[PDB]
């Protein structure tokens, strides 16, 4: 519930948390909040995870069809406009708030998309429940035309702040860098949180539990 | 728009779909193409004979991909090929959306066959005037499918559609091996294409696609002419 | 057969004989002429008097399709009425969707597209009517577009549709209509229509004449009666 | 095939409707007589074999308590129109608390008639015209009434009409023996004798269906005993 | 459209239906299909015509498909019609399975298919499906049971029947050499080999020219087994041996 | 609360290369128990089980429709279902009712048909894919089950220790829950067999 | 979308499509129906016995309810769909009336279906003539015959299909009131009527009988054999 | 003299015995029925469409009979065949281009527009209930990463990329002129391209056309909006080629 994106000197850097929770307890610590769309387009989704996943899948399929028909690389713009119109047709009932980053023929682009269908092209965007911490980090330590490592560190710090100041994000950070030339997608970018081992290991063997009936059906 | 509800394709007294036979005749009269299988991939080749060089032979493409792992070529009418490949792309995208896994080539060919059958048995339409050679890779295996305007399909290790297609088939049978490599498949395909080109093939006039475990990809004229030079 | 049965098929050469027969059906009808000048567009249409029991102004071949656009028709008059209804519907849609009166160029383009759209399917037949639309604007001037039953619309300094269309065109060529005065052009239209009318072929006849232009405050209207008699007298004198 | 369902003749009429009229004369013979004391309908059953039950062979149908109908032609096609007429009469009653007039029933039947085509309306519609001539006898506020419904939709109000296999000639003879001041008994006697004369086979109670509508009584169909009572004098 | 319609969904002056007649005639020269019933199973023999060496032949079966968990089908005629027919049959069989939580009876499924085929002949203006179907299956009510259906929409239940070329000769061979109620799987298989050898005498019995399928009921479970190429070779060898023995005894 | 209307508890964890999936057996209205032999784990393949939790009617309907489309797919395609494809297909099925969602949170467990690599995943009422290597749980017992698993689960477990762990997990997660329990059914899918067991749980 | 008028009036108002459907009915199999004073009997020639065939699936006599049954003559597939539609109509009537169905009403709505297919667009009528047997509420036997033209008429006895006219003309002269008093005489009459049609006489024939609301059953092959023997016994003495 | 026909093979677009579509191939000569020839060429950085302007009568406003249509700002087009069909195809192309612009956020590439129009034409060819729009369109544009582009659809629908082509009565003669010109010269600048475009029409049709007797459109990479040459430019190019 903490995703962010930024444009640096070359292209786009996207980052996301991993604490996918339903209700109030953590349901997963390895959510894939940075969806692939095109070899030059990624999008980070927040909100209803099923809706975000279906939206990203539909957009990826539509841009696959478009790019393969036109013989050109997909455009962040054609993705942003499709997302806008599709969400506006459903009047925001698709609980998906998206950060669409990519690199196209006209240059790197970053867009913020709201579930009602509103979109905006901004150099740095944050989204999700923990969006405010990352937004503050960006407002504090953002510069125009930053280097690759500077952008990576800035996004990492923003995700760390969102993780540590929100109760719906954590347990990992995912990064994806798109440029005019290279696309990197490093999921376990940095694991700022570890787990101590169980000090007293408690194991059981057969005969510790009571079973009523056994039914073996060997397969081949 | 009203739409005719009577099928233009009808059973002849002998039961033969003479309209489908005429469609296959149009396929034969169209530009020839060949497809061949290797032990680890599929190669599709075809010739694009335009008019005089005023046509930008580079601008237009004949070999077309459906997915990253499926490509195809046609023998027949380009107008039908465009709509057919567009619909096949839509079907593959819909399957990927539904099942979050790449389309199997067999299932894609089955869907294309169903579409062709719907065209042939429906009203107000014309049967498609193309024969599709479809290359695909999935589960670490190659697949090459013949699809006819009649709507049927087959898994063919080698095939040749168009003019002199029976002789191309015989030549492929003679020059086909069970355990050949992709290099041998390319040699055989280019050999058949030059044996049935009728007019001194060129790298621009030959367009080839290769499908293997790395996906489907169309060879650019550079390595195209490289292989023509290596094959003589 | 097979090449002249429907509008959805070509002749072995690639012709549309149904549209050619529509052209015949619009040619054999009564004459209808439209002359645009620098300060107006006039229409004079020839009315066949089947019997004197009819009213003057009955079965008008002149329709008023927009607040400023007229329509002089020839061919099947029921078809012409239907096309005038379609034209005024299109004008109403444009006015509703854009807040102002439709320009004649786009009006004619849309109507011709509609006419051509009913020349593609075997489920319909091409219109048996040709029609000239004249309009005026403060920024555009006087405009006149003629439209064929096939669906082709062109701007005409002066056009004629019907039997004596070519004769009307040729004798009116002496007029430099592109910079003439609408009032006197009305009288010259009366003249040309009287000469091109064949009294022996049609002993009984009537004239419906109208204009639209700057003198109309840019709204389509019929000729006032007094100008009607004066133009009739001029035409009688020109008959010699 | 080739010719459509909406095709006229060179002289300007539907040869499909002409064929329907021909099928009308191919139909069974029926007679209807309207008098000042009611109206009577009769029809020849045309029994094919004695095994066929006379009960299921009835060309006279009740539209309402005051309306009877005689059908000639495609008797299978006539029952759908009869059902429509009855439901329309009952709708009129449900709407206006009164029995539907016979003339309005006939007009509505005409509205249903000649409504068919290939692609002219909803696909679930008629393809061919009704091939049945009808005689609507009834009693309403205008006294006894009798209407000849032509499959053409040219409904007629007629005092007496004979239709079917022996329509013409028999109708002229019935007119000659018909008067403007006949009683109901005279009307039934005349209709019965004309039908007996025009019968193609030796008729009896099992060869004819008879019904009447009276100003006082409802629509009553003559059973066998009264049929024999009225036919023994003729 | 009156002149240019094909009007394939109307009657004929003599009362026949030319479209279904032509479909049956095309099926006659189409491939060979045979179905037979045994006391412990039902067997299918399908003949494949296009046998070019360029075939990948990776499929388990070409004209034999599996309609549902406990029923198999053999198609005769247009394979493209066969594919859409087969997946429609699978769809409706699974529909019955969903609706009743019970395997769909073979008679039920055949009646449904014949209903849809009859309606498609009845109207729609389209050329009928010129494919004959031969269904085998097992059910709670009748167990092993096989039907032959026609493009006209008519079906029949048989102990054994064949479609394709020399259909009359094949059915005569069945009527002569089928032991009703006493046909084991082995003797049924031998009769099937005999028919495959005889009803298509041109291009005498070949392993790759035909495909063989069996349907049995083991432990309350319907098992559909496609005999492999080595199995078909074993059948050919057994047929040759038995024919040689019969001729030598003759 | 609609998913707690009938109650439910399903879990699945991975072994060394085997899988364990377990479920409660109690079926009843919010208040009274009707049946204690209800089946909540259904085979979508020879080496692939699926557990469903939530509204009982939606469980049954979703299972029926899933088996429908799965059987159609496998008959059309000729291969046993791949677990990832099954999970994606059921997720799509749930998403098809975005405005009419089935109040069910399912889990899918099994082995790769050719690799036998353990696979487990979870969904929600909309059908959100959730693939987690260690374990996935669903039902009204969610908190108890998560707490149990996040300390009882270890990587690379033999089938017997896997069964013991999942059995203890279900027993000790349902004995502290009121709308679930009354018997636990456990399926252990090993490389070459499956073992179905009923635990000796408290029936009340 | 398919709405081409198939059934149109030919010259002289003759429905040539109806005539062709009648031709198909005539070319179809032979069936007969008798309405005895106590029972109703249907007899169908199982022509082309074609051994190794499960005749259960081809049985042309099908029961619609506990008191209604029908035997067709014509197209087997159209007969099957009409039987399905008649099952639908009988069940719908039973639901909406909670009373036993009526034979005449069933036949009437089937006739209305046939007439709708004659009057419909893009459709052809059902090339089958149906003999509907049944019993009313009071146990009154009912025998009706409907034709593809849509006309249905009640008959004491009749025949449809191949040889229908010859059989019905034989039955109109062989039919007497005292000849249908008991099931034995009714069965013998039907068997001797169909004997002139079927060459085998006993094995290419099938008989069904319905009593007054007594769960109609199909006649046993042994009963058919012994009754053909009985009619031969009558023949030798007469 | 026994003008027999083979049923409906020669009457509606159904498969002929020779594997041909008769009503599709009639469209090729339906193009010729228009009696007008339109020839388009592309330079290294420019594309020029040159089309003779027919004036059958002075009595019509010849200033309003211009047959060059701007599909978008940067896409111009010209058609041959039925003029009503040409107007309909121009309207459809404008609709599709605008729809692409809205649905995809950037101007439609000319190749994709031609592909869409060709698919729409294949719709007519496939269906047996519509006239297959016997009109040919040729469109121009300026494309990033690929340069100036000219495409041409057809009632049959088989389109292709090309340096130069023509549609009309003398399209074959224009094709021959293009063959000889490409075999003679290769390097083309803007003025050489426009001079060759004028030379094609002049050599092929041999009219010595007046300045008002043609209509010419150009797309250049200085203001990629499609712009139509007026009388001044027409006369300038005419005298430049003459000298």
């Amino acid at each position: 519930t903490t995703i962010a994106g930024v444009v640096y000197k070359d292209g786009i850097v996207l980052g996301a948390d991993t604490r996918a929770t339903e209700g109030m307890v953590v349901a997963d610590k390895n959510c894939s909040k940075i969806h692939f769309i095109s070899p030059n387009i990624y999008c980070c989704g927040a909100g209803t995870a099923a809706d975000t996943d279906m939206t990203t899948q539909l957009i990826s399929s539509n841009l696959e069809l478009h790019s393969l028909s036109t013989g050109r690389l997909p455009r962040v713009v054609t993705a942003n406009r499709m997302l806008k119109q599709m969400l506006f047709r459903y009047q925001g009932y698709i609980g998906a708030a998206l950060v669409l980053g990519g690199v196209d023929v006209t240059g790197p682009h970053l867009y913020s998309i709201y579930p009602h269908g509103s979109t905006d092209k901004l150099p740095y965007v944050t989204m999700g429940s923990g969006s405010l911490a990352a937004m503050a980090v960006f407002e504090d330590k953002f510069r125009p035309d930053m280097e690759e490592e500077e952008a990576k560190n800035l996004v990492s710090e923003a995700i760390a702040a969102g993780i540590f100041n929100d109760l719906g994000s954590g347990s990992n950070i995912d990064l994806c860098v798109i440029s005019k030339n290279k696309l990197d997608f490093l999921r376990p970018y940095t694991v700022p949180n570890k787990k101590g081992t169980r000090l007293g290991r408690y194991r059981c063997e057969k005969g510790t539990t009571a079973v009523l009936t056994e039914k073996i059906t060997p397969l081949e | 728009e009203r739409g005719y509800s009577f099928s233009l394709t009808t059973f002849s007294p002998s039961g033969k779909l003479v309209q489908i036979e005429y469609a296959l005749a149009a396929v034969a009269g169209g530009a020839p193409s060949v497809g061949i299988k290797a032990a680890n991939g599929v190669v599709l080749a075809t010739e694009k004979k335009q008019k005089s060089i005023l046509y930008d032979e580079r601008s237009v493409h004949k070999v077309e991909p459906i997915t990253k792992h499926i490509g195809l070529v046609y023998s027949g009418m380009g107008p039908d090929y465009r709509v057919l490949v567009h619909r096949a792309r839509k079907l593959a995208q819909q399957y990927y959306l539904v099942y979050q896994e790449p389309i199997p080539t067999a299932q894609l060919v089955q869907r294309v066959a169903s579409v062709m059958q719907e065209y042939t048995q429906s009203g107000g339409v014309r049967p498609f005037g193309v024969s599709l050679l479809i290359c695909g890779w999935n589960e670490g295996r190659p697949y090459l499918f013949q699809s006819d305007p009649s709507g049927a399909y087959f898994a063919w290790k080698a095939t040749a559609m168009g003019k002199n297609y029976v002789n191309g088939k015989t030549f492929l049978e003679k020059r086909y091996n069970e355990d050949l490599e992709l290099e041998d498949a390319i040699h055989t395909a280019i050999l058949t294409l030059k044996e049935s080109f009728e007019g001194q093939m060129t790298e621009d006039n030959i367009e080839v696609g290769i499908c293997n475990e790395a996906g489907f990809r169309r060879l650019t004229p550079t390595e195209v002419k490289d292989y023509l030079a290596a094959i003589a | 057969t097979g090449y002249d049965l429907s509008a959805s098929t070509f002749s072995p050469d690639g012709r549309v004989f149904q549209v050619e027969y529509a052209m015949k059906a619009v040619e054999n009808s009564s004459t209808a002429i439209g002359i645009r000048c620098k300060d107006g567009v006039v229409f004079g249409v020839e009315k066949l008097v089947l019997s004197k029991l009819y009213e003057e102004g009955s079965n008008k071949r002149l329709f008023n399709v927009d607040r400023h656009v007229g329509m002089a028709v020839a061919g099947l008059l029921a078809d012409a009425r239907s096309l005038a209804d379609i034209a005024r519907e299109e004008a109403s849609n444009f006015r509703s969707n854009f807040g102002y009166n439709i320009p004649l160029k786009h009006l004619a383009d849309r109507v011709a597209m509609y006419v051509h759209a009913y020349t593609l399917y075997s489920a319909v037949r091409p219109f048996g009517c040709s029609f000239m639309l004249g309009s005026y604007s403060v920024n555009d001037g006087a405009q006149l577009y003629m439209i064929d039953p096939s669906g082709v619309s062109y701007g005409y300094w002066g056009c004629a549709i019907g039997k004596a269309r070519q004769a009307a065109k040729t004798e009116i060529e002496k007029l430099q209509m592109k910079e003439m005065t609408c009032r006197d052009i009305v009288k010259e239209v009366a003249k040309i229509i009287y000469i091109v009318h064949d009294e022996v072929k049609d002993k009984a006849f009537e004239l419906e004449l109208s204009w639209v232009g700057e003198l109309t405050n840019g709204r389509h209207e019929i000729v006032p009666k007094d100008i009607r008699e004066e133009a009739e007298k001029y035409a009688k004198e020109s008959l010699k | 095939y080739d010719r459509g369902v909406n095709t006229f003749s060179p002289e300007g009429r539907l040869f499909q409707v002409e064929y329907a009229i021909e099928a009308i004369k191919l139909g069974s013979t029926a007679i209807g007589i309207q008098t000042s004391e009611g109206v009577c309908l009769a029809v020849e059953k045309r029994i094919t074999s004695p095994l066929m039950e006379p009960s299921s062979i009835e060309k006279i149908v009740e539209i309402d308590a005051h309306i009877g109908c005689a059908m000639s032609g495609l008797i299978a096609d006539a029952k759908t129109l009869i059902d429509k007429a009855r439901v329309e009469t009952q709708n009129h009653w449900f709407t206006y608390n009164e029995t539907m007039t016979v003339e309005s029933v006939t007009q509505a039947v005409s509205n249903l008639a000649l409504q068919f085509g290939e692609e002219d309306a909803d696909p679930g519609a008629m393809s061919r015209p009704f091939g049945v001539a009808l005689l609507f006898g009834g009693v309403d506020e205008k006294g006894p009434q009798l209407f000849h419904m032509d499959p053409s939709g040219t409904f007629v109000q007629c005092d007496a009409r004979a239709i079917g296999s022996a329509s013409e000639g028999a109708q002229s003879s019935l007119q000659e023996v018909y008067h403007k001041s006949m009683t109901l008994k005279e009307a039934i006697k005349s209709s019965l004798i004309i039908l007996k004369q025009v019968m193609e086979e030796k008729l009896n109670a099992t060869n004819i269906e008879l019904a009447t509508v009276q100003p006082g009584q409802n629509f009553h169909m003559f059973t066998k005993e009264e049929l024999e009572e009225v036919i023994k004098d003729i | 459209s009156r002149r240019y319609d094909s009007r394939t969904t109307i009657f004929s002056p003599e009362g026949r239906l030319y479209q279904v007649e032509y479909a049956m005639e095309a099926i006659g020269h189409a491939g060979t299909c045979l179905g037979i019933l045994a006391n412990d199973g039902v067997l299918l023999a399908a003949e494949r015509r296009n046998i070019h060496k360029l075939l990948d032949e990776v499929f388990f079966s070409e004209k034999i498909y599996k309609l549902n968990e406990d029923m198999a089908c053999s198609v005769a005629g247009i394979t493209s019609d066969a594919n859409v027919l087969t997946n429609e049959l699978r769809l409706i069989a699974q529909r019955y399975l969903l609706q009743y939580q019970e395997p769909i009876p073979c008679e039920q499924l055949v009646t449904a298919l014949c209903d849809i085929k009859q309606a498609y002949t009845q109207f729609g203006g389209k050329r009928p499906f010129g494919v004959s179907l031969l269904y085998i299956g097992w059910d709670k009510h009748y167990g092993f049971q096989l039907y032959q259906s026609d493009p006209s929409g008519n079906y029949g239940g048989w102990k054994a029947t064949c479609i394709g070329n020399n259909s009359a000769a094949a059915v005569s061979m069945l009527k002569q050499d089928y032991k009703e109620g006493e046909m084991t799987l082995k003797s049924a298989l031998a009769l099937a080999i005999k028919v495959l050898n005889k009803t298509m005498d041109v291009s005498k019995l070949s392993a790759e020219k035909v495909e063989i399928a069996t349907l049995t009921r083991e432990n309350g479970k319907t098992v559909i087994r496609v005999l492999k190429q080595k199995e078909v070779e074993q059948l050919i060898k057994k047929h040759e041996e038995e024919e040689a023995k019969a001729e030598r005894e003759k | 609360s609609i998913m707690s209307y009938n109650g439910g508890a399903v879990m699945a964890m991975k072994g060394k290369n085997c899988v364990a999936i377990a479920a409660d057996r109690r079926f009843g209205i919010q208040a009274q128990m009707v049946t204690t032999d209800f089946q909540k784990i259904f085979p979508m393949g020879d080496r692939l089980y699926i557990g469903l939790a939530g509204l009982a009617t939606d469980v049954q309907t979703v299972a029926q429709r899933l088996k429908f489309r799965l059987n159609l797919y496998e008959l059309k395609e000729g291969r046993q279902i791949k677990p990832y494809t099954l999970m994606s297909m059921v997720a799509n099925l749930l998403y098809e009712k975005r405005f009419g969602p089935y109040y069910t949170e399912p889990v899918i467990a099994g082995l790769d048909p050719k690799t036998f690599k353990p696979f487990i995943c979870s969904l929600d009422l909309i059908g959100c894919p959730m693939v987690t290597d260690d374990f996935v749980v669903s039902g009204t017992c969610a908190e108890q089950m998560y707490g149990m698993c996040e300390s009882l689960w270890e990587p690379n477990m033999d089938p017997d220790h896997l069964f013991e762990t999942i059995s203890q997990a279900m027993l000790n997660a349902v004995d502290r829950d009121a709308v679930s329990g009354m018997g636990v059914i456990v399926h252990i899918i090993e490389k070459d067999k499956i073992t179905t067991r009923t635990l000796k749980a408290r029936m009340d | 979308s398919y709405d081409r008028a198939i059934t149109v009036f030919s010259p002289d108002g003759h429905l040539f499509q109806v005539e062709y459907a009648q031709e198909a009915v005539k070319k179809g199999s032979t069936a007969v129906g008798v309405r005895g004073r106590d029972i109703v009997v249907l007899g169908v020639e199982k022509k082309s016995v074609a051994k190794l065939q499960d005749e259960r699936t081809v049985r042309k006599i099908c029961a619609l309810d506990d008191n209604v049954c029908m035997a067709f003559a014509g197209l087997t597939a159209d007969a099957r769909i009409v039987i399905n539609r008649a099952r639908v109509e009988c069940q719908s009537h039973r639901l909406t009336v909670e009373d036993p169905v009526t034979v005449e009403y069933i036949t009437r709505y089937i006739a209305s279906l046939k007439q709708r297919y004659t009057q419909s667009n893009g459709r052809r009528p059902f090339g089958i003539s149906a003999l509907i047997v049944g019993f009313d509420f009071d146990g009154t036997p009912r025998l009706y015959q409907t034709d593809p033209s849509g006309t249905y008429h009640a008959w004491k006895a009749n025949a449809i299909g191949r040889g229908a006219k010859s059989v019905r003309e034989f039955l109109e002269k062989n039919y007497t009131d005292e000849a249908i008093e008991t099931d034995d005489l009714t069965i013998k009459l039907v068997i001797k009527a169909l004997l002139e049609v079927v060459q085998s006489g006993g094995k290419n024939i099938e008989l069904a009988v319905m009593r007054r609301d007594q769960s109609l059953k199909i006649l046993n092959p042994e009963e058919i054999e012994k009754y053909v023997a009985e009619i031969e016994k009558e023949k030798e003495e007469n | 003299s026994r003008g027999s026909s083979a049923g409906f093979d020669r009457h509606i677009t159904i498969f002929s015995p020779e594997g041909r579509l008769y009503q599709v191939e009639y469209a090729f000569k339906a193009i010729n029925q228009g009696g007008l020839t339109s020839v388009a060429v592309r330079g290294k950085d420019c594309a020029v469409i040159v089309t003779q302007k027919k004036v059958p009568d002075k009595l019509l406003d010849s200033s309003t009979v211009t047959h060059l249509f701007k599909i978008t700002e940067n896409i111009g087009c010209v058609m041959t065949g039925m003029t009503a069909d040409s107007r309909s195809q121009v309207q459809r192309a404008r609709y599709e281009a605008a729809n692409w612009k809205y649905k995809y956020g950037y101007e439609i590439p000319v190749d994709m527009l031609c592909k869409r129009i060709a698919d729409i034409s294949q719709v007519y060819t496939q269906n047996a209930e519509m006239r297959p729009l016997g009109c040919c369109m040729i469109l121009i544009g300026i494309d990033e990463e690929q340069g100036p582009q000219v495409y041409k659809c057809d009632p049959a629908g088989y389109y292709c990329g090309f340096k130069a082509t023509a549609a009309g009565v003398k399209q074959t003669e224009s094709t021959s002129f293009l063959e000889k010109k490409v075999k003679k010269k290769f390097d083309w600048t803007f003025e050489q391209t426009v001079e060759t475009a004028i030379t094609c029409l002049s050599t092929v049709l041999s009219i010595d056309f007046k300045p008002s007797e043609i209509e010419v459109g150009v797309v250049t990479v200085e203001n990629p909006k499609f712009r139509i040459l007026t009388e001044a430019e027409i006369d300038a190019h005419l005298v430049a080629l003459a000298e």
